[PDB]
């Protein structure tokens, strides 16, 4: 329904009220039928151009977009005694191919015909061949080492700081909630260090009459004080490990440790998982400041200071690396209330193929936003699936080349990606160009292997397969164009600009890159003329130039723009897109246009309005859809059936500073309202907290922060923006 | 009688000279055969004294300051005593302002010649015991161990303080009564820590979070001690355990050194096994390499002894200074490594126990007599004690033998001729008892020579005491000068002060050579015969049985490490340097008493000829109670002889601090070897008929 | 006097259970899958394999291979009993569904009783062929 050309000037409204669907590939029925689904493989450009001359005339970034291993409604499984894969690329048999003698398949990656073996017999109806998705059963050969247990490593920070948060009492509870859920079968095993300026172990075994603390205080020469009994069988010790996650939030309670020797305590807990490998989750509030791996303080910018990022030492990056040949991934939670170098405590993470979770100002009494917020993703981080010791090729047909990889792991040689863990959230990106020009074929296929040790000790391989065709037109490289994957892959690009170079050259690059398209699609055609697929172009780069990975101009701090960033590299383009650009709807109003469908519910369907305060209205209550959260904006002239029937309250006035969520009152709005809510949760696992606090007087309704359309003192409007690039398309 | 008066003298002032009449003149002191030396025994027990609630009166001359003593000439009517060292006159203190000759205080009747004062100024001290244990052990000596602690833990004083060390592999410093959880701090058993290093990695009565009081902790200690589980690493076959017992040690060391420094401290070591890890290293870690014997060390085939001693030793010496007591107890079949460690008990007054195993009566008996108290509940103990020597300016102190160290205090007491611990007026002595006895060697450079005793040291209770012994004895007669000598010859004190010197010249390397040039000339000087007349040779009633002392000496196993191990011998030699006169005699003359229908108990020769077929012996060596039946006896009347020795064997069996080994044997028996050796050059006969060739023939 | 223990169907290789802690393995793991892939219905039942400073010991007991490897210096009279209780716990547990299986190591939470079996070995306190393995292989 769009072959058209658009004025961007003119429409101004080119946001749809439905959500955006990604775009279906210019392909034969048949074989977009058994294409790979969006959410888990996608491409920039859906018609990969033939040559890269003709790429490099659309200027526009050619690339995927990956979330592999995703949580599926349903997985076929293949047990094959034999994995057919090409006996030159080694790539999995797909369904994709060419079958021809039938006794003979030709590869879709480099063309080589592979002869069908005495055990996959009509050959084309095997499921290896019917699902562009699927799960293998590794052979003896595809493991290096007997599947390794779970192991679960907790590592806490309980200095002053520390305590003072009250952090440690709710992730102690949440381990005591989530004990039986906590992925592993009788081979799981269990550790706990705490740390300050020491670093402070814990043996338990059944024979003693409680856990010992066991505290090595050489903090340049750190090693494991028991043999035995730090990682210990969860199955076997489930009491004591109960013990102990009641006894620790109460052993620290008048300490006056101020600082905090995390470079040693990590070192500690690598040498304490090495010999296995697992998950290490390490909980920091505070700048390190003692013993290797410590980072000096920095001064927090301001609005006023220009563009003038990258970690201050390379302790945590050399420290993942090690972690990563030993199948150790380390998640980062950082709750920290002052500037703790996250620029350089991320590398953790990062090469490790961890994630890390930041909490701003985690205080038990006085933030309950951060309270909730760090619960609900304990909840998803502790019993999510989760995959062991594993490694991800990707492939593409022969004449595309990958040359940059985008995301949270450790590329081990050519092509080999190292994920000491494999989370379902965790996202991908690829950047390609076409080495060799595609005048042979009509389809290119690529494809993403994931093999994993599963939390059950059984080696899997998890295959996804997409295929796209080629294209030498360079308005049928426009009109395959994904505004959304295109967005996401620029955000991963402009964080390595942003490292390598600076905020600003990010910043310019983003733009250039609306600026340079624009000005190619012109040149090949008075107002600001778009095709279809890029009439939301420069609106998602305004968002991600105003986003707090990329603004200039406002207050932010330091390490808010660098877990920001860690989101852009980690998070799924779905979450990546929601945080950009959140889905902004009028819920005081709701009615029965709705999905009531779903047997007895009916779930109200309010339109997707755009991001400007011009569609607000102090009549009214606004929801917005941050991915992550949900803040309920109320206005000050809002009706008073909103307030008494929803809200449970009598007047404006008396509407609870911050407010948690909403009630469950006896009336047909709150039915309707919860059930809005309830729908939005449920399309995703991460459950994101809705707090209505943002109010007039809330001083906490950055709600506003997200109108990416309005002007600021520091930026452009919408509509400044698109005078600003017709300016340059002509120029 | 000068037979009463050295036992009254020793009863009364704890000491025995060599000599009770000294040399008044150049010509005798220099050509003296035995020097003038004294068994000083500083805490000796006595029928009740008062003690002295106020402080001592001291001499008012900067550099004498000696304690008012009888010997000093008093004028009741001008209220001034004059000093019997330097001559000065002082005046009396005010609270002596009501004296006089009528009533007079304690410190000038002669018999309070040794007399005890109480200093009450600075608040007291509690006292401190520091538990450092190994688990490399079997389980049931690791239990037994277990529950000596536990039963000592129940006999501490309430106020005093408690830490706990245990080690293996690592060392761990516990941190006492933290509530449900239980900690300590580990640290590797592979390098040395000084106290600062020490201090920095671990941070109104005082008390640290690793020295609590037993009032308060006992519980958790208790508690503690009966969960010590053995050290977790496993032993691979054909291997020691990796036992850290040298920075264990330094680590207890270090700890008080920063926490309580200059005060009584008692650092007990419990020893499963020698050291194979770490500097104080004794043996490796290889089965196959057997533990080094004295063979071994006199052909260079043990590399770790001087580097594991030279460690040790300079733990003794931080402790020693510091003014802490380190105590060895150390059980198993193995050797032990205390060739290695004997100067930290040594050099400060700590025991040295050893045993086959913890889980016998003889360790658990003898660890709990560490703990006998007296009259009042009080440990028989004494801390950080400082004796200093006051001589008349005609005596000098060439130095000590025995558990001590010096002061380096210089004055013109000290003789340049040193011996021993010398070349001081002062020495430290960290741990003593009632029973501790140093041996002081002093040269002469009316009548009457003076010589003061004054230690001061910390009580059992707290308080500060000052022990004050004057004792004087008679210048030489011009007209009678050797014969006065001759008679005041105490012959079994020279023979233990002469043993000290040839112990100590041997522990500190031909040492016989010179303890028979002494003997020879001994017998020249004080013996009767005609020049080269062997037959003619006779010795005083004073002087008779000193060759028959040196006979035994020279023999015994102080002086002839061979056949023993090292860890005995250092053993041995550790508690001969610590007893009174009465117990040394025991240790180099074992006493033999005879059992039989013919007769009440007899004491008998220490020859072959008193070993009888119908006779039961009792051997008493002080290190062990030997019971032997000849081989007719071996087999109400024959009760009564069968159980004779058993039971006057049981009396002695305790009273004496390291509870002898016990043995039951008899002819043929195995154990009867220990009978055979200590029995009979070769024999006592041969021994004395060369010695008479040699006295009677050229000087 | 060390450890590797690996479990195995002699038919095809197949691993069904094993335990291995370094803190190299790559080469005596090799070596280890090397002798499953010889192994056959004409091996000796039991045998031990020089191979340096290690050692290779090894049962076969209904179709089931019991390897374990340490050093030389570990008492071989040792590691055959440590191969017997392991068989004994196996065949009684899992013995009727050996040649059954495809999956491999689909009996990895053997694990748990291999490492509580394997220290009872390894610490003194608790208490046929031979041919060198360049041989076979
Ligand atoms: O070298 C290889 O690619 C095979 C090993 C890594 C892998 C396994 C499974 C899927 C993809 C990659
Ligand atoms: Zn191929
Ligand atoms: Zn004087």
């Amino acid at each position: 329904e769009g072959l058209r050309v658009v004025n961007l000037l003119q429409e101004r409204n080119m946001l749809p009220s439905t959500p955006l669907k990604p775009p279906v590939p210019n392909l034969h029925e048949d074989i977009q039928k058994l294409n790979c689904n969006p959410e888990l493989f996608r491409c920039t450009l859906t018609s990969i151009p033939q040559t890269q001359a003709l790429l490099n005339k659309a200027k526009l970034p050619l690339g995927l977009l990956l979330h592999p291993f995703k949580d599926l409604v349903q997985l076929p499984v293949v047990t094959s005694s034999t994995i057919v894969r090409c006996r030159s690329c080694r790539t999995y048999i797909n369904p994709f191919v060419s079958f021809l003698d039938q006794r003979r398949w030709k590869c879709n990656l480099c063309y080589r015909v592979n002869d069908v073996p005495e055990e996959f017999l009509e050959p084309h109806r095997r499921p290896e061949v019917q699902n562009a998705t699927i799960e293998f059963m590794a052979p003896s050969e595809y493991m290096l080492r007997p599947p390794q247990p779970p192991v679960y490593l907790f590592v806490f920070d309980v200095s002053h700081n520390a305590v003072e948060t009250g952090y440690l009492n709710s992730v102690c509870q949440s381990l005591l909630d989530n004990l039986d859920l906590l992925p592993g079968n009788t081979r799981t095993k269990i550790g706990f260090i705490t740390f300050d300026s020491t670093i402070h172990f814990y043996g338990l075994q059944e024979s003693l009459s409680q856990p010992q603390m066991l505290i090595v205080s050489d903090i340049e020469d750190v090693f494991i004080p028991m043999p035995e009994n730090l990682l210990v069988n969860l199955n076997e010790s489930k009491e004591l490990v109960q013990d102990l996650l009641k006894t620790l939030p109460q052993m620290f309670t008048k300490t006056l440790e101020t600082q905090s020797a995390l470079g040693p305590a990590l070192q500690a807990a690598f040498k304490l998982m090495s010999p296995t490998g697992g998950r290490m989750s390490v909980f920091q509030t505070q700048l390190p400041t003692l013993g290797v791996g410590a980072l000096k303080p920095r001064e927090e910018p301001n609005h006023r200071s220009s563009a003038k990022m990258t970690p201050s030492t390379d302790f945590y990056k050399k420290l993942a690396l090690d972690c990563s040949g030993q199948q150790v991934a380390v998640d980062l939670f950082l709750l920290s209330g002052q500037y703790s170098d996250l620029a350089s405590l991320g590398c953790i993470s990062r090469y490790s193929a961890g994630s890390v979770y930041y909490y701003p100002s985690y205080h038990h009494q006085h933030n309950p936003v951060q309270v909730q917020k760090l619960q609900k993703e304990l909840q998803r981080y502790l019993t999510r699936k989760i995959g062991f010791e594993a490694v991800m090729r990707i492939r593409c047909t022969k004449g595309l080349s990958i040359h940059t990889f985008h995301g949270n792991f450790f590329v081990r040689s050519t092509d080999l990606l190292s994920l000491p863990n494999v989370n379902p959230d965790a996202g991908y990106a690829v950047q390609m160009s076409v080495e060799e020009s595609l005048t042979d074929t009509q389809l290119v296929s690529f494809q993403s292997a994931l093999l994993y040790t599963s939390s059950k000790g059984e080696r899997r391989i998890r295959v996804h397969t997409l295929c796209l065709p080629v294209v030498s037109t360079l308005n049928d490289v426009f009109l395959g164009a994904d505004v959304q994957a295109i967005s996401g892959l620029l955000a991963n690009m402009a964080v390595d600009r942003s490292m390598t170079a600076s905020l600003s050259d990010a910043r310019d690059a983003l733009v250039n890159a609306v600026i340079d398209s624009l000005s190619a699609y012109r040149s090949s055609v008075p107002g600001l003329m778009v095709p279809f697929s890029l009439r939301l172009f420069p609106l998602f780069v305004l968002a991600l130039l105003k986003q707090k990975s990329f603004q200039t101009g406002t207050n932010a701090r330091l390490d808010e723009r660098i877990f920001a960033m860690c989101q852009v590299k980690n998070q799924p383009l779905v979450y990546l897109m929601l945080t950009t650009h959140p889905s902004l709807y009028r819920v005081d109003n709701l009615s029965d246009e709705g999905a009531l469908n779903i047997s007895d519910r009916t779930i109200p369907q309010p339109p997707i309005l755009q991001l400007s305060v011009e569609k607000l209205s102090r009549d009214g209550a606004f929801l917005m859809d941050a991915g992550s959260v949900l803040m309920l904006w109320v206005g000050k002239n809002c009706t008073q059936n909103f307030l008494s029937q929803v809200l449970g309250v009598q007047n404006y006035a008396s509407i609870p500073q911050p407010m948690t969520d909403l009630p469950e009152l006896d009336t047909p709005e709150s039915a309707r309202i919860i059930a809005f809510i309830s729908w939005l949760r449920e399309q995703r696992p991460f459950f994101p907290i809705l707090y209505v606090i943002a109010d007039e007087s809330p001083m906490k309704a950055n709600f506003l922060q997200n109108m990416i359309e309005d002007r600021t003192e520091s930026a452009l409007s919408y509509y400044e923006f698109l005078l600003h690039i017709q300016q340059q398309v002509n120029k | 009688t000068y037979l009463e008066f050295i036992q009254q003298n020793e009863e009364r002032d704890g000491v025995r000279f060599s000599w009770n009449v000294w040399p008044s003149s150049r010509l005798e002191a220099t050509r003296m055969v035995v020097p003038v030396a004294a068994l000083f025994t500083p805490l000796k027990e006595r029928p009740d004294l008062p003690p002295i609630q106020y402080e001592p009166v001291l001499c008012s001359r900067t550099t004498c300051r000696a304690v008012l003593n009888p010997l000093c000439q008093v004028d009741y009517r001008a209220k001034l005593w004059a000093c019997n060292f330097c001559y000065q006159r002082n005046q009396f203190p005010p609270s002596y302002a009501g004296i006089s000759e009528l009533n007079q205080p304690a410190e000038l009747l002669p018999q309070f010649s040794s007399i005890e004062y109480v200093v009450l100024r600075g608040p007291q001290m509690p006292l401190i015991f520091l538990y450092v244990v190994d688990t490399c052990m079997e389980d049931e000596d690791l239990q037994a161990l277990k529950e000596s602690m536990q039963m000592s833990l129940s006999l501490l004083p309430p106020t005093a303080l408690v830490g706990l060390i245990t080690f293996g592999r690592m060392v761990q410093v516990h941190e006492l009564g933290c509530e449900g959880i239980s900690k300590s701090y580990v640290f590797r058993g592979t390098k040395d820590l000084s106290a600062k290093q020490l201090q920095e990695m671990l941070g109104p009565p005082p008390s640290n979070r690793f020295l609590q009081p037993v009032q308060k902790i006992d519980m958790n200690l208790t508690d503690l001690l009966g969960e010590l589980q053995r050290d977790p690493w496993p032993v691979p076959q054909g291997k020691r355990p990796l036992r850290s017992s040298g920075v264990a040690l330094s680590i207890a060391v270090g700890l008080l050194e920063c926490t309580f420094p200059n005060t009584g401290a008692r650092i007990m070591m419990f020893i499963g096994g020698p050291a194979t890890q770490g500097p104080g290293m004794v043996v490796g870690d290889e089965l196959k390499t057997p533990i080094r014997s004295w063979h071994d060390i006199d052909k260079d085939n043990a590399k770790y002894v001087k580097k594991g001693t030279k460690h040790f030793e300079a733990l003794a010496n931080r402790a020693a200074t510091t003014g802490h007591v380190i105590d060895i107890y150390a059980c198993a079949l193995d050797q032990t490594g205390l060739l290695e460690m004997k100067c930290c008990p040594n050099l400060t007054g700590g025991y040295m126990v050893m045993g086959d195993s913890f889980n016998t009566s003889l360790f658990k008996q003898t660890f709990q007599r560490v703990f006998t108290k007296d009259m009042h509940g009080q440990f028989k103990m004494g801390f950080g004690g400082t004796l200093e020597i006051k001589t008349s300016r005609e005596i000098k102190i060439s130095g000590a033998i025995g558990p001590c160290v010096s002061l380096n205090s210089k004055g013109p007491c000290v003789s340049e001729n040193e011996i021993g611990t010398g070349g001081t007026c002062q020495w430290k002595i960290c741990g003593l008892s009632p029973t501790t006895t140093l041996a002081i060697y002093f040269e002469v450079v009316g009548g009457r020579g003076a010589i003061q005793f004054v230690t001061q040291y910390q009580h059992s209770s707290g308080q500060r005491r000052i022990r004050v012994t004057t004792i004087a004895r008679n210048w030489a007669d011009a007209q009678t000068q050797i014969q006065n000598i001759a008679a005041s010859f105490d012959q079994e004190a020279a023979a233990i002060l002469m043993a000290r010197l040839a112990i100590y010249r041997a522990e500190t390397e031909d040492v016989l050579r010179w303890l028979d040039r002494q003997l020879i000339r001994l017998c020249q000087k004080f013996g009767e015969y005609h020049k080269d007349d062997p037959s003619s040779f006779r010795f005083s009633e004073t002087f008779s049985l000193y060759p028959q002392f040196m006979f035994h000496l020279r023999r015994s196993s102080f002086l002839q490490v061979f056949n023993n191990s090292p860890d005995e011998s250092s053993y041995y030699r550790h508690h001969f340097m610590r007893q009174d006169l009465t117990q040394s005699l025991i240790m180099i003359q074992p006493i033999l008493y005879a059992y039989s229908f013919s007769g009440p108990p007899e004491p008998v020769l220490l020859d072959s000829s008193s070993i009888l077929a119908d006779r039961i012996l009792l051997m008493d060596t002080f290190f062990q109670i030997l019971i032997y039946h000849g081989e007719t006896i071996a087999q109400e009347n024959f009760r009564h002889l069968l159980q004779a020795p058993v039971d006057d064997a049981q009396e002695i069996l305790h009273s004496r601090f390291p509870m002898p080994r016990y043995i039951d044997t008899e002819h043929g028996g195995s154990q009867a070897r220990f009978l055979l050796s200590k029995v009979n050059d070769v024999s006592l006969q041969v021994f004395m008929d060369h010695l008479k060739k040699l006295a009677v023939s050229s000087a | 006097m060390v450890l590797l223990t690996m479990i195995a169907r002699v038919a095809d290789g197949l691993p069904l259970a094993a335990s291995m802690q370094e803190d190299d393995l790559q080469q005596y793991q090799s070596q280890a899958k090397q002798l499953f892939r010889k192994l056959n219905e004409q091996s000796p039942t039991r045998c031990t394999l020089e191979a340096g400073a290690m050692t290779f010991h090894y049962i076969i007991e209904q179709g089931v291979c019991y390897l374990v490897l340490c050093e030389a210096a570990f008492p071989k009279k040792l590691a055959f009993a440590y191969l017997e209780d392991l068989h004994s716990e196996f065949d009684e547990q899992h013995g009727k569904k050996v040649p059954t299986v495809s999956r491999p190591y689909s009996f990895i939470e053997f694990d748990t009783f291999i490492q509580k079996t394997k220290k009872l070995y390894i610490d003194s306190r608790a208490r046929i062929m031979v041919a060198n393995i360049e041989e076979v292989l």
